[PDB]
């Protein structure tokens, strides 16, 4: 009879590749979300036991809304639930979008929700804001941030931005969009001349170290065929921030 | 669905719709395997529905529901 060996080689590989983007995801979105945390004097190790109380996650909220957020003083499993809960009502009444994400799911620590529901946020509070001039009307705010990439790496020769994963690969756009907004911290023939892993290494210091910008990638995970999209939108929309 | 063609499109290396054995056997000695000539061509029969030795995605959709 049939033994589901092919069925069992596509699950491997499709595991392997779900769980990479997992493993990348964990990092961006960690230290996401310590780069608001700190400011409440609370920080994240592990993004996938460290939320499943709900203290932090109603912490990370109070700071990045400015709000005062219910708050569970209780130390059992039923007060965690609660407490998880807290948070996804406070985003859901704004109409954030949280498909699938229940408390429970929170609580266990389940890594592809907690990974969706840090997106979510991250998506609402940081990405939803950008707006650039020569924008269309009903143009997503994924689609504006891509626009605004393009506008900025113009003039560039060999540079195209295309979207948000194989277009970044190279850290040539990094380092293009630092040189326009401030010329004298990037040498671009450098730039030209240089490895991938050596462009994106020094666009995150120097965009660290003179435009405040966290450093939330690391080169050995943007320099791959496929680098994850959501990690990739997550720094340009910070780089963005950082350019008035 | 989008994660079955994402799935699908990592043995298909050539994009032109249908997954062989060399591209099988391509993908399963990147993860660490070494299958046979044999042992490929079996994995391919048993789910491939319409004889012609190749997987489309209609017959990988089939394999993974
Ligand atoms: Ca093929
Ligand atoms: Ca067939
Ligand atoms: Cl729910
Ligand atoms: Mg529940």
């Amino acid at each position: 009879g049939p033994m589901d060996n092919l069925y069992l080689a596509v699950l491997r590989a499709s595991e392997g590749k779900k769980d990479e983007r997992d493993r990348v995801q964990k990092k961006t979105f960690t230290k996401w979300v310590n780069k608001h945390l700190i400011k409440a004097q609370r920080h994240i190790s592990d993004l996938y036991e460290d939320l499943r109380d709900g203290h932090n996650l109603i912490s990370l909220l109070e700071v990045l809304s400015g709000d005062s957020l219910p708050r569970e003083k209780g130390r059992m499993r039923f007060h965690k639930l609660q407490n998880v809960q807290i948070a996804l009502d406070y985003l859901r009444h704004r109409q954030v979008k949280l498909v699938n994400i229940r408390n429970d799911d929170i609580a266990d620590g389940n890594p592809k929700l907690t990974l969706g529901l840090i997106w979510t946020i991250i998506l609402h509070f940081q990405i939803s804001d950008i707006q650039v001039s020569g924008q269309s009307e009903d143009m997503t705010a994924k689609e504006k941030l891509l626009l605004w990439s393009q506008r900025m790496v113009e003039g560039y020769q060999g540079l195209r931005c295309d979207n948000f994963t194989t277009s970044w690969r190279d850290g040539r756009l990094f380092n293009a969009i630092i040189h326009r907004h401030k010329p004298m911290l990037i040498d671009m023939n450098k730039v030209y001349r240089q490895t991938n892993l050596e462009n994106l290494d020094q666009a995150f210091s120097v965009a660290e170290r003179d435009l405040g910008v966290t450093r939330l990638l690391d080169p050995e995970d943007v320099d791959v065929p496929q680098p994850d999209e959501k990690s990739i939108i997550t720094y340009v929309s910070s780089l963005y921030d950082a350019m008035p | 669905i989008a994660e079955f063609k994402e799935a699908f499109s990592l043995f298909d290396k050539d994009g032109d719709g249908t997954i062989t054995t060399k591209e099988l056997g391509t993908v399963m000695r990147s993860l660490g395997q070494n299958p046979t000539e044999a042992e490929l061509q079996d994995m391919i029969n048993e789910v491939d529905a319409d004889g012609n030795g190749t997987i489309d995605f209609p017959e990988f959709l089939t394999m993974m529901a």
